């Protein structure tokens, strides 16, 4: 039923507004250890020899680097990808070009997208940036993406109840309130937020009387739109193990300047990195991809913000490798 | 210490009294029973029930719109027994998703919704009818009535007046636990924090009021049983030491009071200001004022506060930013 | 362009803010604060002798009388002219406005403080249809005491000091409202009947216990005019009288405690 | 100066403390130690509520606020204007509260009545506590308490509210707001009741004890009576903060997630899961 004291407590507003974040020791620790398990930076190697584009066959976006760099970072990426699989993952055992399997496939396209969020999307991601393992943590499937209905559990390395599985109509209910914080709200924020940009997610008049011409009848947004909002900010919240003060002075949650953190701005950004992130790399991966990992729309998994910060502020309390693996950005 | 205003000591049985009102004498169905736990904190009495037209009319309506809200709700769980226990809290009948305007909502986005609102409208009706002509029969004002039209009339402010004000049936409260808890934040939210709107302050002032009103009325007359000070009534109409020590009391406190009755009216007064300032808040809301924060800045009230982390700019409003 | 706008930087809602107060006000000010009137006024100072004009406040703080039509009977106006005329036994114990009053005699038979009785009628509470409302069981044979529940009928009466006063004869219930008001005791070595406040009673299931008064002090209980029945000023008091107790059944309870 | 019914009342005794010595009235208002020392803790608190506010930025009265300490402070005095003055206050008032009480319990035993109205108003002092001291002993900081300000004390409510996602499911609030809107609603009934038997108007005559139980036994089939309406309205009040603070004290220092989540004990049962 509950969790015994004492509570971490920070503040993030002026004294005597209630702002900032409250964290159980415990549950901090656990989040802690789970994401240590990053494994270290490969030792450096000299950068010897030709470039790999002379050397090898079909290498179209490792290209400038030597042999040793190159398959260096073929190491990091089994460590990151597929550890328990190996190299066999993505390769023939005896044609390293040969592109026969989808995992060699959608690793390219993999290399590129990390690399663009490396160098499209320092505004969100800063000098931490990604790797494969933010989002993969040791496995080929992610332990934590999304299809275009609500899915149980949250991590996919559980294995779920009979009401779980999505066919099971009886759950829906329940599959929607867990992404949503376990509110009752009636929306599913991914597919209406985060899957594509055709949404605006700001619902609350910039004036303080009802501006003639957009405040009666069917000129007027839904009150639906407050509760889809309300519901993807409980579904945020609870991706980076946080509440609603660590961005907003619930005074007034449409304000900026005083009334908004830092990381509210840099939540921004992080909203139109996944929409792209979606739209332009994830979400066409269904062509490569085979039926058992698409949904029942013939969609392929997509991101959301729990996919790199599961339940953390800063994915993997702010581990970086950046330094360590320049070929993955950001690129001059 | 005065035990009997914990408990009654000793309990007293005897026959049961009927008052005779001008019509429905024969209404009254059931046989009063007696239970003696209930009567060490209130009359053991319970039963009969007057059971007249509106009363009837009032629990038709009623379970019409209760089986409409069940029924829907069955079908968000596929009509699962287990499931619908489970997940009842969660479960809700809700107005139109879709902005249709006022135009009447397709059955299965927002129609059932609209039809419940109905038949609850009309088992409120009904019942105001019962609590009014209940009064009248038995040769009483009509003060209770008044003070539940205004609880009525708040409903009916949330429920449809204001979505017609504003044009959008997509504003009223679901029907469900909670569901008509997250219609609070979505509305609020909507309209620019509940907390700058002063007839919210209104509302709760009067709310708060009632509570302290209550707790000292309460507590007052348990002081003065000993000298009969629950015989409102007959203080009333002649004054005892009960209500003139009571007076008294609050005299010396606060340096003013009341006296038996008319503690009554502030009280009653109290409690109807919490509906109509709550009502007078919904009716300004979405029709004259978008966002209360905003309003409370326009005319000078609402505080302001350093920042502490550094302000942050609308990055929206930054040149080159993406939409 | 905006709803709500009106010239000049109003809008409705900011006038709704003024009237509402307006509101408020008028009915606290001009309503409340007059039915708060209907009792104990107008006020009384150090002689108010100008018999000749009233002053105007004194006027303007009241509300027109209202009158009660009574169930049995009768008419009450409110408010109304009503001095307490009875002789108070109690002295001055400083020349300052609000200084407190000194008991010159026994507080308990002399009904001052804690032990004054409001002037009501001499009349007896009635039932709906007429009957008298605060009978004894000996009278109201058509009520019982509920199974489950002490019948203290028989059971001794000790008092403050510990000693045995009286035994318990009767119990007077309301008639109106099913609810026992009063135990009827006869005080030990005095040959008469005195009635006892329920909630000045302890009911234990061997004896009542009562701390307000003293055994001896159960000697002066105010008597009823009849054995069966009693009025309004007649509860008032016997009520008062054991409330008295509180501060005055011995010298040490009415100073301070610390 | 004295109601008509007054004078037999007015007499000595019923201190706690000090026996004459202050044992008399200043116009309508019984004095008493307790009164001696409320109106110094009043004057004290408001002294420093207007030396503080004038080192502040307005004197607009919705926009004035006095604040407790940054959290770094811990449990230690804080310098004046950065939440000492606040520190200063609060104990002003709990003081002058606290007082206030006492001064009642005097003022009853004069009159020889019950303690009921000061030991009611013992539970709104107490759920003072629960917000300024006790939570914030429970979190290690004054600096979790709320700031006294018309308007900013709401700021306060508000956050701390959405510190926990959706405080509305917070079982402890709903308890206290179920008690909060049955005890309005009973009070509108009650009052309502006692006015509609001696007013029914029309020059008809005055009802009864009878009339009152008839009505609600006619209306819900149950009337719980004069003397309990009284006892239950003190119980009803009573319980919305008795309730509430349950739900206040185990935000933060016995629970630290979303309210909504807390009812996985219920939907997250194996059993139907
Ligand atoms: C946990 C939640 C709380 C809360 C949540 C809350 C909300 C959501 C709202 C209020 C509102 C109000 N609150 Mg607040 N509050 C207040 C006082 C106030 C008033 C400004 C106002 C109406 C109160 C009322 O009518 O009650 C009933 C009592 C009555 C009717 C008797 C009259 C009391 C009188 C009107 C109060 C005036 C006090 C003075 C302004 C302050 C004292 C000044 C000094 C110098 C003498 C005090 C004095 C305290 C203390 C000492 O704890 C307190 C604590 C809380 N409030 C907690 C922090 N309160 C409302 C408001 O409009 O604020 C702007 C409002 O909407
Ligand atoms: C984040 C959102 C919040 C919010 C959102 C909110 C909204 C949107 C509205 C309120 C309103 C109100 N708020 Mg507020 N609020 C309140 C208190 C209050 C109430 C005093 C007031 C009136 C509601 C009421 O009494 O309904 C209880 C009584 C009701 C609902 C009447 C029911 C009567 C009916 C006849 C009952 C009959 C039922 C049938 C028997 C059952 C049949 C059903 C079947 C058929 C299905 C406090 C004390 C606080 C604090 C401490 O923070 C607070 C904070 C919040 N409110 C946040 C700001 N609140 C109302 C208001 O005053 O706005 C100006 C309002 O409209
Ligand atoms: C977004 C945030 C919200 C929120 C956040 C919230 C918090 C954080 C807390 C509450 C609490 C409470 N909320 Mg809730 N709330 C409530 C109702 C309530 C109250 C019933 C309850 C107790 C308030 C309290 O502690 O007063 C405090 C009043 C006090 C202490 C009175 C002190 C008086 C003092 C002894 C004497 C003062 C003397 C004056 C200074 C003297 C001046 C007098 C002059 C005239 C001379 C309603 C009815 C609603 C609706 C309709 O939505 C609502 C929504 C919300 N609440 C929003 C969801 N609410 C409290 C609770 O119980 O939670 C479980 C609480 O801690
Ligand atoms: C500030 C003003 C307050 C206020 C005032 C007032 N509120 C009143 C009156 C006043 C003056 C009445 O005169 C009337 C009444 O009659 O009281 C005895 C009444 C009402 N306010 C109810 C509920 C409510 N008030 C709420 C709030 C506020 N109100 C605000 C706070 C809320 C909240 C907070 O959500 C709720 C849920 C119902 C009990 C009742 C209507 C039943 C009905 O409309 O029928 C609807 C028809 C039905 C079939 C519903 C059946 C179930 C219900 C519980 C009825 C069952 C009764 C039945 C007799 C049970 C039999 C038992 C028997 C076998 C032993
Ligand atoms: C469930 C229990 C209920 C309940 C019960 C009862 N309520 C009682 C009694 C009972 C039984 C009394 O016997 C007593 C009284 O006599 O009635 C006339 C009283 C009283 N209830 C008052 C206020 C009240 N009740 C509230 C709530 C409930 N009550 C709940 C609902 C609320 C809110 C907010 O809800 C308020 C504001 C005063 C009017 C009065 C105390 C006067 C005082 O104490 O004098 C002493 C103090 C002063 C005169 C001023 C002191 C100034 C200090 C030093 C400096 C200010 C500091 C302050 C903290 C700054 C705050 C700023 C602000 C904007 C944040
Ligand atoms: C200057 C100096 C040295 C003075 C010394 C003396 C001294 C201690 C003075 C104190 C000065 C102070 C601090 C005064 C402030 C007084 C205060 C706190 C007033 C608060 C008034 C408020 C807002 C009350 C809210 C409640 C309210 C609306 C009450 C209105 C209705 C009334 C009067 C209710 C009290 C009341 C109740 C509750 C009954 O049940 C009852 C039953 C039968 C008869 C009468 C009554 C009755 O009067
Ligand atoms: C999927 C996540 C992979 C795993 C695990 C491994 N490799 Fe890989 N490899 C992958 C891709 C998508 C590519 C193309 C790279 C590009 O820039 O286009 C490669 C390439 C190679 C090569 C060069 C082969 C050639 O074209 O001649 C080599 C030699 C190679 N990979 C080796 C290698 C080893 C030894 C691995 C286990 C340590 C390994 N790879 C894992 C995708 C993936
Ligand atoms: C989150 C922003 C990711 C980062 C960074 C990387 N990957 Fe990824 N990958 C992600 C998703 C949401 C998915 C879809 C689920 C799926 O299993 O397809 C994938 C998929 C892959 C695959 C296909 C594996 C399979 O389907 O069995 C591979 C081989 C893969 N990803 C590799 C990969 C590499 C090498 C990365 C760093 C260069 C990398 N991914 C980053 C999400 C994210
Ligand atoms: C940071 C990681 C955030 C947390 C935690 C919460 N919110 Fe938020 N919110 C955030 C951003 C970046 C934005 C802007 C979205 C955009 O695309 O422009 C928002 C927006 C809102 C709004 C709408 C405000 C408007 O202009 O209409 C609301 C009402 C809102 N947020 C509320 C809210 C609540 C209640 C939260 C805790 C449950 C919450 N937010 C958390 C960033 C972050
Ligand atoms: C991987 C591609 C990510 C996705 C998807 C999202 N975020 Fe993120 N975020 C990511 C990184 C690498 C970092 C940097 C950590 C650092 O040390 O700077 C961040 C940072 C944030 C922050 C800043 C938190 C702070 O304490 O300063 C916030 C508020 C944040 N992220 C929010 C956020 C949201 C709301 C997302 C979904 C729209 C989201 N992030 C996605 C990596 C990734
Ligand atoms: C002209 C026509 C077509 C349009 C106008 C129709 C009209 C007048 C519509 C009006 C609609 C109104 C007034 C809507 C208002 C709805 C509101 C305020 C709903 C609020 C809360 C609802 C709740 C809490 C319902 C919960 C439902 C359930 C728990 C299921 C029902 C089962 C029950 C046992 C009810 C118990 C409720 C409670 C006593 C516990
Ligand atoms: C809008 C509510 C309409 C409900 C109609 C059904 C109620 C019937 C009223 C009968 C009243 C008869 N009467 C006056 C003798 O009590
Ligand atoms: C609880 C909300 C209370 C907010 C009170 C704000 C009221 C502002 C009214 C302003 C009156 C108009 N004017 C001219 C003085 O600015
Ligand atoms: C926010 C709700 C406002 C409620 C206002 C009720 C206050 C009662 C004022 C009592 C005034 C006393 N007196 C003697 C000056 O008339
Ligand atoms: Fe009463």
């Amino acid at each position: 039923c509950f969790e015994p004291p004492p509570a971490t407590t920070t503040q993030t507003g002026f004294r005597g507004l209630s702002m900032g974040e409250v964290l159980h020791p415990a549950t901090v620790k656990a989040k802690k250890e789970r994401d240590a398990q990053y494994p270290p930076a490969l030792a450096a190697v000299k950068a010897e020899g030709p470039p790999v584009s002379q050397v090898y066959k079909n290498v179209k976006v490792l290209g400038n680097l030597t042999e040793a760099e190159f398959l260096r970072t073929m190491t990091a990426i089994t460590e990151w990808v597929s550890p328990q699989e190996g190299c066999t993952y993505c390769h023939d055992e005896n044609n390293l070009a040969s592109e026969a399997k989808y995992p060699y496939v959608v690793a390219r396209r993999m290399l590129e997208m990390t690399r663009a969020i490396n160098t499209n999307w320092t505004q969100h991601v800063a000098q931490t940036g990604v790797t494969c393992y933010t989002c993969h943590r040791g496995t080929p499937l992610p332990p934590y993406v999304r299809y275009l209905e609500p899915t149980l559990p949250l991590n996919n390395r559980e294995t779920p109840t009979h009401v779980e599985r999505v066919e099971t109509r009886s759950g829906y209910v329940v599959r929607l309130a867990k992404y949503t914080a376990y509110s009752a709200l009636n929306y599913d924020p991914f597919t209406m937020f985060l899957a594509n940009d055709k949404r605006q997610v700001r619902v609350v008049p910039q004036t303080a009387l009802p501006l003639v011409g957009v405040s009666r009848g069917k000129e007027r947004r839904p009150l639906s739109d407050a509760y889809a909002t309300f519901a993807l900010m409980m579904s945020i919240s609870d991706s980076l193990g946080t509440n609603c003060t660590f961005c907003h002075n619930a005074q007034t949650f449409e304000s900026w300047g005083k009334k908004s953190t830092p990381q509210r701005a840099i939540a921004w950004w992080g909203i139109r990195m996944v929409r792209d992130l979606n739209m332009n790399y994830l979400a066409p991966l269904n062509a490569s991809l085979p039926a058992s990992r698409l949904g029942r729309q013939g969609e392929a998994p997509q991101a959301d913000c729990r996919t790199c910060h599961q339940g953390v502020t800063k994915p993997l309390f702010g581990a970086s490798r950046l330094k360590d693996y320049p070929e993955l950005g950001p690129i001059k | 210490a005065d035990y009997q205003t914990i408990y009654t000591q000793i309990q007293a049985r005897g026959p049961h009294i009927t008052v005779s009102g001008e019509w429905g004498d024969n209404d009254r169905v059931g046989k009063p029973f007696y239970s003696y736990w209930l009567g060490k904190i209130g009359d053991a009495q319970i039963g009969p029930i007057y059971l007249g037209a509106s009363g009837i009319a009032a629990f038709a309506f009623g379970s019409t719109a209760i089986l409409i809200i069940l029924f829907n709700m069955a079908a968000e769980v596929h009509f699962d027994p287990l499931q619908f226990f489970r997940q009842f809290f969660w479960l809700g009948l809700y107005p139109p998703k879709a902005q249709y305007g006022m135009g009447i909502p397709p059955l299965h986005d927002g129609g059932w919704w609209l039809m419940a609102g109905l038949f609850m409208t009309l088992s409120l009706g009904s019942w105001w009818i019962r609590v009014y002509s209940r009064a009248r029969a038995l040769g009483l004002g009509t003060h209770i009535a008044w003070n539940f039209a205004a609880a009525i009339f708040f409903v009916l402010c949330i429920g449809c007046i204001h979505p017609t004000l504003v044009g959008s049936w997509s504003e009223g409260v679901p029907f469900g636990i909670w569901p008509h808890i997250d219609w609070l934040t979505a509305f609020s939210i909507r309209y620019g924090n509940f907390y700058y709107c002063p007839w919210h302050g209104f509302s709760i002032g009067f709310a708060y009021g009632c509570g302290l009103l209550f707790a000292a009325h309460g507590a007052t007359i348990l002081a003065v049983a000993r000298f009969g000070g629950d015989r409102e009534i007959e203080q009333i109409t002649d004054r005892g030491t009960a209500v003139e020590r009571a007076a008294l009391f609050w005299r010396w406190t606060i340096g003013f009071n009341a006296t038996i009755e008319s503690v009554h009216r502030w009280g009653w007064f109290f409690s109807l200001m919490v509906m109509v300032s709550a009502s007078v808040g919904i009716l300004l809301t979405g029709t004259f004022v978008d966002n209360w924060y905003l309003w409370c800045v326009k005319h000078g009230a609402a505080p302001d506060y350093p920042a502490y982390l550094p302000a942050t700019p609308d990055p929206a409003s930054l040149p080159g930013a993406p939409k | 362009m905006y709803h709500g706008a009106l010239a000049q930087h109003l809008d409705i809602a900011q006038l709704v803010w003024y009237a509402q107060w307006l509101v408020i006000w008028t009915v606290v000010l001009l309503y409340l604060r007059r039915e708060d009137r209907r009792e104990g006024y107008p006020l009384v100072e150090p002689l108010g002798l100008v018999k000749l004009a009233p002053e105007d406040g004194q006027v303007y703080e009241l509300p027109y009388p209202k009158t009660f039509v009574l169930p049995h009977g009768g008419t009450v106006t409110v408010p109304r002219r009503r001095p307490e005329t009875r002789e108070l036994k109690l002295a001055q114990t400083d020349g300052f406005e609000g200084a407190p009053l000194q008991p010159t005699g026994n507080p308990l038979v002399d009904a001052v403080g804690p032990a004054s009785y409001a002037e009501r009628a001499e009349v007896v509470d009635a039932t709906v249809d007429g009957k008298a409302k605060i009978v004894p069981l000996r009278v109201a044979t058509d009520f019982s005491i509920a199974e489950g529940d002490v019948d203290p009928r028989g059971l001794p009466v000790v008092a403050a000091d510990g000693v045995e006063a009286g035994t318990v004869t009767d119990l007077w219930v309301d008639r109106s409202e099913h609810y026992f008001r009063y135990l009827e005791l006869s005080v030990a070595g005095s040959a008469r009947t005195a009635l006892i406040p329920l909630g000045f009673c302890d009911v234990k299931k061997d004896k009542i216990v009562v701390t307000s008064i003293l055994s001896e002090q159960f000697a002066n209980v105010p008597r009823l005019q009849s054995r069966d029945q009693i009025t309004l000023r007649e509860e008032d008091k016997v009520s008062a009288y054991y409330a008295g107790g509180l501060l005055y059944a011995t010298p040490e309870r009415a100073e301070s405690l610390l | 100066a004295l109601l008509s019914f007054e004078r037999k009342y007015r007499v000595r005794g019923g201190t706690l403390i000090g026996g004459d010595l202050f044992d008399f009235w200043v116009g309508p208002y019984f004095v008493g130690f307790f009164g001696v020392s409320a109106i110094f803790f009043i004057f004290l608190g408001v002294s420093l509520i207007g030396y503080a506010a004038s080192q502040g930025p307005t004197w607009d009265p919705f926009a004035i606020s006095i604040n407790p300490p940054d959290l770094k402070y811990g449990l230690g005095a804080a310098p004046l204007l950065e939440g000492g003055f606040w520190q200063a206050i609060t104990v002003c008032a709990l003081g002058a509260f606290i007082s206030w009480m006492l001064r009642e319990v005097e003022i009853s035993r004069k009159l020889g009545i019950g303690w009921h109205v000061p030991l009611a108003f013992c539970v709104p002092i107490f759920m003072f506590c629960v917000l300024q001291v006790f939570r914030p002993l429970l979190l290690g900081s004054w600096g979790h308490a709320f700031p006294y300000g018309i308007l900013s004390h709401l700021d306060w409510v508000n956050n701390f509210g959405y510190q926990y996602l959706n405080w509305h499911y917070n079982p402890g609030h709903m308890s206290s707001v179920s008690f909060l809107f049955v005890n309005a609603m009973a009070l509108g009934l009650h009052g309502g009741l006692i006015l509609s038997v001696a007013n029914p108007g029309d020059g008809d005559k005055v009802k009864t004890a009878e009339h009152e139980n008839q009505y609600f036994r006619d209306v819900v089939g149950y009337s719980i009576g004069a003397l309990s309406i009284h006892r239950l309205g003190l119980f009803l009040a009573s319980n919305i903060f008795l309730t509430g603070a349950f739900g206040t004290i185990a935000s933060g220092p016995f629970w630290t997630r979303g309210w909504p989540e807390w009812w996985g004990w219920w939907l997250d049962i194996p059993f139907w899961s």
